RNA sequence: AGGGCACCACCAGGAGUGGAGCCUGCGGCUUAAUUUGACCAACACGGGAAACCUCACCCGGCCCGGACACGGACAGGAUUGACAGAUUGAUA
RNA sequence: CAGCCACCCGAGAUUGAGCAAUAACAGGUCUGUGAUGCCCUUAGAUGUCCGGGGCUGCACGCGCGCUACACUGACUGGCUCAGCGUGUGCCUACCCUACGCCGGCAGGCGCGGGUAACCCGUUGAACCCCAUUCGUGAUGGGGAUCGGGGAUUGCAAUUAUUCCCCAUGAACGAGGAAUUCCCAGUAAGUGCGGGUCAUAAGCUUGCGUUGAUUAAGUCCCUGCCCUU
């Protein structure tokens, strides 16, 4: 049928590795071929600002960083099937689009 | 169309004025947190929930319309 | 009148033309990502916006 | 302030239609964005409102830069009896 | 010290449009808005309607 | 001998139009003219204009006050007297025809030229 | 008096800084103003690279964005805005 | 005993950071804040906006730095290698750019891609490497100062915003007393990203690239700590 590919982006791995896994168990008893989870590199958001209110003392800076995990999964399903799929539990802070 | 990385810094971003909010709004009523989950269901942890509802969910029905109004989300 | 002078200088770039979008205030801006928050207030809620110091 | 008495009457119809009002606090603003097919100014929501909350009409609270307002028992009949609306009319927070 | 413009209150100025068959001293502007109802400041020089500032020089 | 800019003379320069003298301003005022000017600018020429015909025969002109420091000296200028302000003062100034390209804020100095007393305390 | 530790100490060294030109911050001087904080742990620090804005300083000019309460004036009009010509840096 | 030194095997036999106690300082910040007490001012305002100027002003002293004083070099060609990371935005105007054409350059015009492991981008980086000219001369070292012209940002460029072209060609020949930082992919050289940003790095925060000398000690100096 349509060739499915979901995006799933999180900022905790542990919860978008749970998701991703899932999904695949979903696909693999509905007996779908589905292609692994391909892992985009991990951006790394930075902010590098000063720690003090102020400008007064030894120049300390804090560096704060936000990391952003992508996943790809691809399926050969309909459309049904594919939301079905999907409409399992999906652990907060896990973004997902699929697209047809 | 927005990048990912301005998308979460965005959700980031309405999370801390969500809570600012409703901590100035809610502190007299035990209010501990929030937690938002995408309908965009908004949970508001607090100690006395009555207070939080309002008489006949008033005070609630309120709050969801000043945040509907704030940030733009469809009635 | 009033309401043509009124405003009426430009505030298309600079300065003038950002703040806080928690204090209102125009100093040590933030514009990265499209934080638009001053250092201070982003150092106030750096944990609630989702950075966090790993280094 | 000075201020036109059909922007003031679209000020206190929406206000009273809705129950809750949300201003940017910001007097620079050409248009409200819930008035601007009625061309009213943030700034004379921005007043309207604060002359009202010195009435005791409605209870104002204030985050990062968004003035929010809602409608207190005594502001609903004040607004009421401005605007000649039947008792039964009601705000939406009270209706649902 | 600068000193803030005091408005000149003139008595019954609706009286000086019309004389009593009736009158209309004072023309009428011909605009979309103004119509028949706003009438025309008749300066030494110049009618001037107040309402969306026309001007007809003599 | 007779003024010239950029080899013409000042009667041909008045005759020009903005399109021609353009091309013998520098870059920097031919960019200017190109943007065109404003209201402002048009108001201190058409109060200049006034000036140059309301003065009588063989004497200057009144002069005509400004703020507008970022104006570019035009040929049509040339005679005016402008009032130039400094920030705190409307120093005086007859436009000459060697004048033409500059700007009217050359002729205003902001600031007082230092002359320098004994340093003070300190100050090693 | 004795005993430890550290290249923000030394030893062995490397690269330097201090000298030059320039950039930049601070004091002083000057100024209508040259806004101001800070004197190892102040001085390319205030995320401070300021044409306007920023701006806090100086010169000048608009505006009220003085809620609300009380009293007075008012529909025989409380008040609002404005064309021209003067005026103004200005089409405030 | 605790442990220390050396060696084998081994990718590695001490990678670098973050976090960080009790008790304090009249340390800094009320100029980050719709944090805040009190005091001051509040319509001829210390509110607020607009216009102009100033914050940059120059006999002088001090601090952080950049570029150099050359041949272990400068110039002109040729050749050949990165990594971190950003990119079209609520208000909000302002993105990163391939390719084609015009121009000597800064640039201009057209036409596409990218909300990004997708396009810029195989990020053809600099130093370095291979040839060339120069020849110990304040010299083709150095590039301050200054004249003229051309572009771009901007509502506005004068007290030169930045950039380009021609020209001009200062001190400086290795730096007194004094003094800083540092031991391994480190110092130092070299360029590239991010922040600031309409315009934009001699700053800072990161990144790679080339890549050492010296030491494995001590309490002599400067400090800190402990015992009597
Ligand atoms: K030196
Ligand atoms: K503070
Ligand atoms: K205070
Ligand atoms: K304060
Ligand atoms: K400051
Ligand atoms: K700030
Ligand atoms: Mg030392
Ligand atoms: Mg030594
Ligand atoms: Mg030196
Ligand atoms: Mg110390
Ligand atoms: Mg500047
Ligand atoms: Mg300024
Ligand atoms: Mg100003
Ligand atoms: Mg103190
Ligand atoms: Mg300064
Ligand atoms: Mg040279
Ligand atoms: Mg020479
Ligand atoms: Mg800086
Ligand atoms: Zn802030
Ligand atoms: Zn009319």
């Amino acid at each position: 049928i349509h060739r499915i590919r979901i995006t799933l982006t999180s900022r905790n791995v542990k919860s978008l590795e749970k998701v991703c896994a899932d999904l695949i168990r979903g696909a693999k008893e509905k007996n779908l071929k589905v292609k692994g989870p391909v892992r985009m590199p991990t951006k790394t958001l930075r902010i590098t600002t000063r720690k003090t209110p102020c400008g007064e003392g030894s120049k300390t800076w804090d560096r704060f960083q936000m990391r952003i995990h992508k996943r790809l999964i691809d399926l050969h399903s309909p459309s049904e099937i594919v939301k079905q799929i999907t409409s399992i539990s999906i652990e907060p802070g896990v973004e997902v689009e699929v697209t047809i | 169309q927005i990048s990912k990385k301005r998308k979460f810094v965005a959700d980031g971003i309405f999370k801390a004025e969500l809570n600012e909010f409703l901590t100035r709004e809610l502190a007299e009523d035990g209010y501990s947190g929030v937690e938002v989950r995408v309908r965009t269901e908004i949970i508001i942890l607090a100690t006395r929930t009555q207070n939080v509802l309002g008489e006949k969910g008033r005070r609630i029905r309120e709050l969801t319309a000043v945040v509907q109004k704030r940030f733009g989300f469809p009635e | 009148g009033h309401q043509q002078l009124y405003w009426s200088h430009p505030r298309k770039f600079g300065q003038g033309s950002r703040s806080c979008r928690v204090c209102s205030n125009r100093h040590g801006l933030i514009r990265k990502y499209g934080l638009n928050m001053c250092r201070q207030c982003f150092r106030q809620y750096a944990k609630d916006i989702g950075f966090i110091k790993l280094d | 302030m000075l201020m036109p008495k059909k922007n003031r009457i679209a000020i206190y119809e929406l206000l009273f239609k809705e129950g809750v009002m949300v201003a940017k606090k910001d007097v620079h603003m050409p248009k409200h964005p819930e008035l601007a097919d009625k061309n009213v100014p943030n700034l004379h929501v921005m007043k309207a409102m604060q002359s009202l909350k010195s009435r005791g009409y409605v209870k104002e609270q204030f985050a990062w830069r968004h003035f929010y307002w809602y409608l207190t028992n005594e502001g609903i009949q004040y607004l009421r009896d401005y605007l000649h609306l039947p008792p039964e009319i009601v705000p939406a927070t009270l209706r649902r | 010290k600068k000193n803030k413009h005091k408005r000149k209150k003139v008595k019954l100025a609706v009286l000086k449009y019309y004389k009593v068959k009736i009158s209309r001293l004072r023309r009428e502007c011909p605009s979309d808005e103004c119509g028949a109802g706003v009438f025309m400041a008749s300066h030494f020089d110049r009618h001037y309607c107040g309402k969306c500032c026309l001007t007809y020089c003599f | 001998r007779k003024f010239t800019y950029r080899g013409v003379d000042l009667d041909q320069l008045l005759d020009m139009s903005y399109e021609q003298l353009m091309q013998l301003y520098s870059a920097r005022q031919r960019r200017r003219l190109n943007r065109g000017l404003r209201r402002k600018q048009h108001s201190l020429l058409k109060r200049l204009r006034k000036a140059k015909k309301e003065a009588p025969p063989m004497e200057k002109p009144e002069v005509v006050k400004t703020h507008l420091r970022d104006m570019i000296i035009l040929p049509e200028m040339v005679g005016s007297m402008v009032g130039v302000y400094n920030g705190k003062t409307f120093n005086q100034v007859e436009i000459k025809p060697e004048m033409i390209g500059h700007y009217l804020g050359e002729f205003s100095i902001t600031y007082k030229p230092v002359k320098h007393g004994r340093p003070g305390i300190g100050a090693t």
